[PDB]
RNA sequence: GUACCGAUUGAAUGGCUUAGUGAGGCCUCAGGAUCUGCGCGGAGAAUUUGGACAAACUUGGUCAUUUAGAGGAACUAAAAGUCGUAACAAGUCAUUAAAGAAAUUUAAU
RNA sequence: AUUCUUGGAUUUAUUGAAGACUAACUACUGCGAAAGCAUUUGCCAAGGACGUUUUCAUUAAUCAAGAACGAAUAGGGAUCGGGUGGUGUUUUUUUAAUGACCCACU
């Protein structure tokens, strides 16, 4: 039906990592973060800051051929806090809106 | 999804298209002149006239669609006539209902320009259709009303091909346009199969095309890139009047940033900036309009480089103008565009890291606007010296083993020459500014008091001052005797690039990374005039002499005269 | 300005014999040009998706499959075997309070010489009518526990090259063999295989890669 | 910064020139890394005595001008810098047909 | 704020190297005289309870000086190990059986 990727959400604290790859994840895209949305040095995991940059991400996804795309939502891992990060909810939330297709996600948090 | 339409040259909307929900990629304009139809990724096509009738849905297909291009019978996309795909496939259609007359599979690449110029006739007595947007080859189609269709030849000639142009006769005779995603746009001919010849101007891939109103051998023709336009002649090859490829006029625009910018025409004409380009670009002065149409030369931008230039300048005549880069060489040209190799004096090897700064000594007639002075990221700086033929004529070697000049462990970001020969001082990012003087290389001075690296150094032509930018917000001002420091400027709201004088010894005009020009006067030490129509971080700077209009750089492109 | 997006190779991914159907999806690789053509350049790309996903049956939408590329024609490239693993959700669902944990690991060599290390997961239940809230081993089991699994993985290994042991691991066939025969000690629970993977592969050897192909 | 007096004739160039220095090819007595051919020649590198022709290079002095110019006397610039002193000024709605799946187009009243 | 960064930082996929430790299970449970003790496997001895119709025959106990190692009254419920019993079950479409379990006794 569609041609996939895979969006691996990294949201860490004071920052939040968003990058899709290709099928193999060699091969990346569109690999626009939330820190460069805004300029404060503090709203850096803003959700508002998440949903900006969401949005240019599932732009230039969408003008190359990208419709529908699995995530993997991941926290900082090792000895830190496991924990998913603010801009993570409202982000997935934000490119789920612009037009893409959500399915059969999963977890890859480093929890050794 | 944004497909809108206007009326005459106000353009308010009429009507607006957002109804499909694929986003729009293509459109084209109809011979009609009254209906349009947008190309998009779902192949979804919508016939919709302007007052506005938005007629029956074609729906048989999916795919993507990346060239349209119309007919006079079959009024739409390359959805009608063939199929715009991303696996290559024919489609034959008509101007009636959603049946389907034929069909044609060839391709085994993605492929969306197959009827991206019509054959006018659809019947062919020796016409052709020509087709390729992404398969990288060129296939000559026939056309059948009713019967199956069958290939003329293939051409594995090109390597890339993008859009392919047909000769509006039909014939296809004379010249045919085809332009590749190579850097390369060909003149084909379709009854043989082969070239008359193919041209390489460019360095980046060429855009898609669509038609000129002419006929068959123009009389002018327009080659797209970025943001430049160029015309060319009509022959290219031994067909009315010359050949062996050739360029008629390059007309040059406008970049989005900006390093440096120098004055070149001797009655302050003509300007040169250096860009990310690696080209060599001069509209901006003379042009009260828009691209260049008005400059007292062929209108031609200049090429030597492979990476971008750093800092570029000239003499007063402007009959040299020395410039720098990333490919480690110094490259002067000549102002008239006429040379013994290409337009190049000379290119002057033996940098060891990149140029960062350039720079010429006084003007006198020849001799010191012969030489050269340019400065490079290997802690040194390098004096191009050969009189005794005329300089920057030949490849010259003077100073690479032991004569330059060094003294540095951080970088020199700019030079200047005194209004004589004898002293010279360059500022650089640790904190200092040196004197050395030009006949030696010995090092005459050090004057050093500041918080950051010094990026612009520059004299007065009185040679009683010394005017000096450094990142601690601060423009500094010394003797012309090095034993007493004579004036400092605070009152920068951020760091200061570049600062320099008027022509006239009056004022000091600096610009740096406030986001608004500042005029302070070198007499009184106070603010004369404070200038705000920026927001964006300034760069360069350049002053006429006589005072009135001032030329400033931004980071997007504006030049604002005052 | 560049946008490579108009010169990137469109491309896909076909799938091996023993699965359901051989469409996987797409990738993008480079402009073949000389001194940088695309098929060469790569040769050894990770694809790595649950197999649920592409058998079907949504009773397996843990343990995804790892990939590797050996050949390719012309937008078709042919993959291969090179690991499995469970998710993260599907252990650590698994792990209770009041209960043993017990691994097994062995290194082992299949007929053609693929040499894999597989690992083993293996958990006590309680019985009917317990009483008390563990039930544990009883550290001399334990030794009694991983001694029969260490015994049959070796034999299933070296038989009849890898597809085969891919079409015992889809349908957990291997799990009744470390079932029945160990019971006797003491019953189980949930026992799985967590992992295989491989790392002295021998040669390129196309002559046994294409007898897989329809 | 410009015009002038004046020591250094310093550096550049021009006139004259003491002094030392000297490329290059020509011939001939000797020589052989090397050549297709019914006893060996066309061709050919180094080295070599003598003889004719020979451009020209380096530096010192006399004189002029520029530059550098100690020192000596002006003009202009800087309204400039400090201090003292003086007076003025200044707050197309509805019902309804036709095409169109939907919009929309057109007619009717 | 410090730092790194177009000779590409951070993120991504593939490897190799170095050091370190056994993550949910992990308990008011076990072991050791204490200080202490958590990956598999092999070897080397040491130890406790239980069982014993084997054996010595007062061989015992407690503690200045001193040494090794370490900064330097009588019930109840649950649990660990061993043994005994079973109008007992379960694994047994395999004949047996090891083994887990249910209950009593110590």
């Amino acid at each position: 039906s569609q041609v996939f990727g895979v969006a691996r959400i990294y949201a860490s604290f004071n920052d939040t990592f968003v990058h899709v790859t290709d099928l193999s994840g060699k091969e990346t895209i569109a690999r626009v973060t939330g820190g460069m949305k805004v300029k404060a040095d503090r709203d850096e995991s803003s959700p508002y800051a998440a949903m900006l940059a969401a949005q240019d991400v599932a732009a230039k996804c969408k003008e190359v051929g990208i419709t529908a795309v699995h995530v993997k939502i991941r926290a900082t891992g090792g000895t830190r806090t496991k924990t998913p990060g603010p801009g993570g909810q409202a982000a997935l939330r934000a490119l789920a809106r612009s037009g893409l297709r959500i399915g059969r996600i999963e977890d890859v948090t480093p929890v050794p | 999804q944004l497909l809108k339409i206007f009326h005459l040259k106000t353009g308010k909307v009429v009507r607006s298209m957002k109804i499909s929900s694929p986003s729009y990629i293509l459109d084209a304009d109809s011979t009609s002149t009254l209906l349009a139809v947008g190309g998009t990724d779902g192949s979804i096509i919508v016939v919709d006239i302007e007052n506005g009738y938005i007629t029956h849905s074609f729906k048989g297909h999916g795919g993507t669609i990346s060239s349209l291009k119309f007919y006079g019978q079959l009024n739409s996309k390359i959805w009608l006539l063939a199929s715009g795909d991303t696996n290559g496939m024919v489609k034959v259609w008509d101007l009636v209902k959603r049946k389907c007359l034929h069909t044609l599979q060839e391709h085994t690449s993605a492929v969306r320009g197959l009827d991206i110029i019509e054959v006018p006739d659809n019947d062919e007595p020796s016409l052709n259709l020509l087709s390729g947007g992404r398969d990288d080859i060129i296939n000559l189609w026939d056309f059948n009303m009713k019967k199956k269709c069958k290939l003329l030849k293939t051409l594995p000639v090109n390597q890339q091909v993008e859009s392919c142009g047909f000769l509006k006769d039909g014939d296809g005779k004379r010249i045919i346009y085809t332009a590749g995603g190579d850097a390369i746009f060909q003149l084909i001919d379709s009854e043989s199969g082969s070239v008359l010849k193919r041209t390489n101007k460019p360095i980046e891939e060429l855009f898609i095309i669509g038609v000129l109103p002419i006929l068959s051998n123009s009389q002018m023709f327009l080659v797209l890139s970025d943001q430049t336009l160029q015309l060319i002649n009509v022959e290219e090859d031994l067909k009315n009047d010359e050949d062996t490829i050739q360029v008629t006029s390059s007309i040059a625009g406008n970049h989005g940033i900006i390093a440096d910018m120098r004055y070149v025409g001797p009655e302050l004409n003509k300007l040169a900036l250096a860009t990310n380009s690696p080209s060599l670009r001069i509209i901006p002065v003379p042009d009260l309009s828009g691209p260049e149409a008005s400059l007292p030369l062929d209108v031609e931008i200049y090429e030597g480089h492979e990476d971008l230039l750093n800092s570029l300048d000239a003499t007063e005549d402007g009959l040299w103008i020395a410039t720098a880069s990333k490919d480690n060489t110094a490259i002067v040209w000549r102002y008239n565009e006429n040379s013994c190799k290409f337009d190049i004096y000379a290119k002057y090897i033996g940098h060891s890291a990149a140029v960062t700064a350039v720079g010429l000594p006084n003007i006198v007639s020849k001799g010191y606007p012969e030489f050269l002075l340019t400065a490079s990221n290997d802690l040194t700086i390098k004096k191009w010296i050969i009189p005794k033929p005329t300089a920057s004529m030949d490849v010259q070697i003077i100073k690479v083993s032991e004569y330059t000049r060094h003294a540095h462990e951080k970088d020199i970001n700019a030079l200047s020459v005194s209004p004589n020969d004898s002293i010279f001082a360059t500022a650089s990012y640790d904190k200092t500014c040196k004197i050395w003087n030009l006949e030696n290389g010995e090092l005459e001075a050090t004057l050093a008091n500041h918080k950051r690296g010094l990026w612009d150094v520059s004299f007065c032509q009185y040679d009683k001052l010394l005017a000096t930018s450094s990142g601690d917000k601060t423009v500094k001002i010394w003797s012309l005797d090095t034993f007493s420091v004579m004036k400092t400027l605070e009152g920068h709201t951020n760091a200061v690039q570049r600062c320099s004088f008027i022509n006239k010894q009056k004022q000091l005009i600096s610009c740096g990374a406030d986001g608004l020009i500042k005029i302070w006067d070198c007499s009184s030490g106070e603010c004369l005039k404070t200038l705000d129509g920026h927001n964006n971080r300034l760069w360069a700077l350049s002053t006429m002499n006589d005072g009135d209009m001032i030329v400033s750089a931004d980071a997007d492109g504006v030049f604002q005269f005052w | 300005v560049v946008d490579p997006f108009t010169r990137k190779e469109w491309f896909d991914i076909k799938a091996p014999s023993t699965f359901e159907n051989r469409n996987v999806g797409k990738t993008l690789v480079n402009k073949s040009t000389g001194l940088k053509s695309a098929s060469d350049a790569l040769k050894g790309r990770v694809v790595e998706v649950c197999l649920a996903d592409l058998q079907g049956s949504e009773d397996h939408s843990f343990r995804k499959i790892k990939l590797r590329v050996d050949e390719v024609q012309g937008k078709n490239l042919l993959t291969n075997f090179h690991g499995m693993d469970f998710t993260t959700d599907k252990l650590r669902s698994m792990v209770r309070k009041w209960q043993t944990l017990i691994e097994a690991n062995v290194t082992v060599k299949t007929s053609d010489d693929y040499v894999l290390r597989i690992f083993a997961i293996a958990f006590t239940r309680k019985q009917a009518n317990q009483v008390k809230r563990h039930s544990y081993a009883q550290s001399s089991h334990i030794r009694a526990i991983r001694k029969v699994i260490s015994e049959i993985l070796t034999k299933e290994v070296q038989g009849s090259t890898l597809a085969q042991l891919t079409s015992k691991l889809i349908p957990e066939v291997i799990n009744k063999e470390i079932e029945n025969a160990t019971k006797d000690i003491f019953p189980l629970q949930n026992i799985h295989v967590r992992k295989v993977k491989l790392l002295k592969q021998p040669k390129f050897d196309v002559g046994a890669l294409m007898a897989l192909h329809g």
